[PDB]
């Protein structure tokens, strides 16, 4: 098994302040304003208002 | 004088605000960050930092 | 190679691919549904074992 | 023989309050003598809770949705309420779990159950003896039993107005089904009772299920074998939400105060500097 | 290939959808070869893994049902095209790597 073949793929990931091109299959919602909420903005999550 | 106690206490006040820009040996100084891309476990590590 | 506007879904090589090695460094691998990337590259090649 | 009842009353589904119930146990760090701040899966004090009563011409068995854990809480004069059943689809296809008392000994097992579509217990009220009963047609791949020792249950009917309160907490977490139990002597007639009780663990049971679903399991008193009756009985139900509760133990080990640290601004007072 | 994902914090068909163990986990995994125990010149196909799931299942849970699964809703009633048989055969060989 030492001397036998394996194919090898690097991902190289870049997170910038910049629009997302590669995504994860996570399902979207609607925008709810003016409460207290979790929220999930491109992979960015946080709480609040 | 009097100005300087306002002075005083305006500036300490601003550098306990900018403090939280600083990073101290985490990965990223936004919690959302660290919190959005790490599993728990390591979440914890760098969060207790 | 760049990989741009697409859904990461992994879920698709589970019946097809075995990858005796997975490792990710940056993220979390529990974390990689919930995420969305700037960009993203593949490098590709072969090693024995 | 899944026998179906044809003169039932829809339920009323009345919603009452519970006033400071619902309190358990939330780990097993043995604390003597201090206050616990702790964030958990708790029920919140004065939330509404839903009744289910099965007095006259109605035998009240639906399918209610676990919802993150339970709290259960029976009135039970003639021990009519005896065990559950937890489950996802609440058929052969998914395990499910029957955690139920027959007259002799308590019994939990897990199986592909053909649940019934109204499992329950025949008791005869004139010879105060149990008729077998069938909760499940077939069961198979059962994954846990545990029996307990024998005992004995009194089937007979009682008058007046219910004496007693079982209450418990249902949890599921990490493959673990926890049961918390408690009992209260009450005298009332028709509501839930004002109190406070800690519900102390009795059992964590390593299922591993996903539970979305139960169904409690009653005992019915047919006058006549060509019909069929009830005594009266009620349970209430209400759904844990994660909340912060300051819990305050005794020298024992004994939870004997909680606060509600969300329920009004002493309360959150109260919590934020944590004293009583 | 799969052992690696029998550990906290793994993505993979056994950590999604056969075995999850929690993240704060106080315990020994122990793993050992049997080919000749469990394999044969002809082929071993006891040993199954579900291999799609709707949901990810959470720590210390098991998943016993046969249900013929559907991408989107779509009720089958046998096994053909969209209609797939949750579990799949290891298929183990003695001459396998
Ligand atoms: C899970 O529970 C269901 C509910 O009973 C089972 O379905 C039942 O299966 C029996 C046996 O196959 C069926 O009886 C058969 O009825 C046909 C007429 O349709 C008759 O030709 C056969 O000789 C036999 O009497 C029964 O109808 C059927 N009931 C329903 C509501 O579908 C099912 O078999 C159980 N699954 C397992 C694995 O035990
Ligand atoms: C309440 O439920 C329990 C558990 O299902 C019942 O216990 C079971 O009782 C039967 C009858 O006594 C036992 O059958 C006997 O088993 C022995 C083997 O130890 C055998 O030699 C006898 O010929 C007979 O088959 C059964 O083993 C026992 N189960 C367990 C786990 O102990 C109990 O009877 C029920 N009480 C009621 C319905 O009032
Ligand atoms: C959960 O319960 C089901 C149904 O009881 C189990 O499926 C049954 O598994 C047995 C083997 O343990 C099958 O019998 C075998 O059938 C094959 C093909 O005909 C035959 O070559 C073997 O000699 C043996 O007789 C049975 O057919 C099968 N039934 C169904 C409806 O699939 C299942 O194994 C249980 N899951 C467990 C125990 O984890
Ligand atoms: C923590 O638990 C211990 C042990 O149960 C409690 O100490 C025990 O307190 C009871 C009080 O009911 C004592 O039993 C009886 O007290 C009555 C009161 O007059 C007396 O008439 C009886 O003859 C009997 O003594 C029991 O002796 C005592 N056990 C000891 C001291 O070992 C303690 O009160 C509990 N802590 C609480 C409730 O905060
Ligand atoms: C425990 O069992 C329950 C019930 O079997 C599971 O809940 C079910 O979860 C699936 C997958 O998330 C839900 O399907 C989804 O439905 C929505 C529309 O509501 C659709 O847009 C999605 O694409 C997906 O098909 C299903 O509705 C839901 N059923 C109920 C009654 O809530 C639950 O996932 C199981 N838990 C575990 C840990 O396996
Ligand atoms: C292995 O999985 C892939 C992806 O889940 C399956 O490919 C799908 O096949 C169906 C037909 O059965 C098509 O409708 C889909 O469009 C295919 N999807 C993709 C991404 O190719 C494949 O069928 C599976 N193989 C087996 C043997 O079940
Ligand atoms: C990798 O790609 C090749 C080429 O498409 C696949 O080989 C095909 O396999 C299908 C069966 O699913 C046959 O119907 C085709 O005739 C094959 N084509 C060729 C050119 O060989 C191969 O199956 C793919 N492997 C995986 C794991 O997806
Ligand atoms: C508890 O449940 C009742 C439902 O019976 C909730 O709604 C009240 O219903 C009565 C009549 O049924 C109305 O007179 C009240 O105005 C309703 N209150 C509302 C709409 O806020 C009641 O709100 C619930 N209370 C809690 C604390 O959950
Ligand atoms: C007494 O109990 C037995 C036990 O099955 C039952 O058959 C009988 O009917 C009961 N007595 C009366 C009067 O019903």
């Amino acid at each position: 098994v030492g001397h036998q073949p394996y194919r090898v793929v690097v991902l190289s990931f870049e997170l910038l302040n910049a629009p997302a091109t590669v995504c994860g299959p996570k399902l979207s919602t609607d925008l709810i304003k003016n409460q207290c909420v979790n929220f999930n903005f491109n992979g960015l999550t946080g709480t609040g208002v | 004088k009097l100005q300087d106690v306002v002075n005083q206490n305006a500036q300490a006040l601003n550098t306990l605000v900018k403090q939280l820009s600083s990073n101290f040996g985490a990965i990223s100084s936004v919690l959302n960050d660290i919190l959005s891309r790490l599993d728990p476990p390591e979440a914890e590590v760098q969060i207790d930092r | 190679k760049r990989i741009s506007n697409c859904v990461a879904d992994y879920s698709v090589l589970y019946n097809s691919t075995s990858f005796s090695t997975f490792k990710c460094y940056g993220v979390s691998a529990t974390k990689l549904n919930d995420l969305c990337f700037s960009n993203v590259y593949a490098d590709s090649f072969v090693v024995k074992g | 023989k899944c026998l179906d009842f044809d003169d039932r009353t829809p339920p009323a589904n009345t919603q009452f309050l519970s006033s400071h119930r619902g309190v358990y146990y939330p780990d097993d760090i043995f604390r003597s003598n201090v206050l616990h701040l702790v964030q958990d899966h708790f029920l919140p004090f004065d939330s509404n809770v839903t009744r289910f009563i099965t007095f006259g011409l109605n035998f009240d068995n639906p399918i209610i949705p676990f919802r993150d854990g339970i709290y259960f809480a029976a009135t039970e004069k003639s021990n009519v309420i005896r065990g559950w059943v937890f489950g996802s689809t609440m058929n052969n296809k998914s395990q499910s779990v029957i955690i139920m008392n027959n007259s002799t000994n308590l019994v939990i097992r897990a199986c592909n159950f053909e649940l019934c579509d109204n499992p329950f217990f025949v008791v005869l009220k004139s010879n105060n003896t149990q008729i077998p009963s069938y909760i499940f047609n077939n069961a198979f791949n059962c994954t846990f039993e545990y029996v307990s020792k024998d005992f004995n249950l009194d089937l007979g009917e009682k008058p007046g107005n219910f004496k007693d309160l079982r209450e418990f907490v249902f949890r599921n977490k990490d493959g673990f089904l926890h049961v918390y139990s408690g009992y209260q002597p009450i005298s009332a007639a028709s509501g839930l009772p004002t109190g406070f009780n800690a519900l102390k663990p009795i059992f964590k049971l390593p299922l591993g299920i996903n539970i979305t679903n139960f169904r409690t399991l009653l005992t019915a008193f047919p006058p006549r074998p060509d019909y069929w009756g009830t005594s009266a009985a009620a349970y209430f139900v209400g759904y844990l939400k994660p909340t912060t509760f300051m819990l305050k133990y005794d020298e024992n080990g004994t939870i004997t105060d909680a606060v509600d640290c969300s329920q009004n601004p002493l309360a959150e007072l109260k919590c934020s500097v944590k004293s009583f | 290939d799969d052992v690696r994902q029998i550990a906290p914090g793994q993505t993979g068909v056994i950590a999604d959808y056969n075995y999850k163990l929690p993240d704060d986990f106080l315990g020994c995994v122990l793993a050992w070869n049997t080919n000749s125990k469990d394999s044969s010149t002809s082929g071993n196909y006891n040993y199954l893994y579900r291999w799609v799931r709707r949901s990810k299942l959470n720590p210390y849970e098991r998943d016993l049902s046969n249900d013929i699964y559907s991408p989107g809703g779509q009720s089958c009633s046998a096994v053909g095209p969209n209609c797939y048989n949750p579990l799949r055969p290891y298929g183990f060989f003695t001459t396998a790597g």
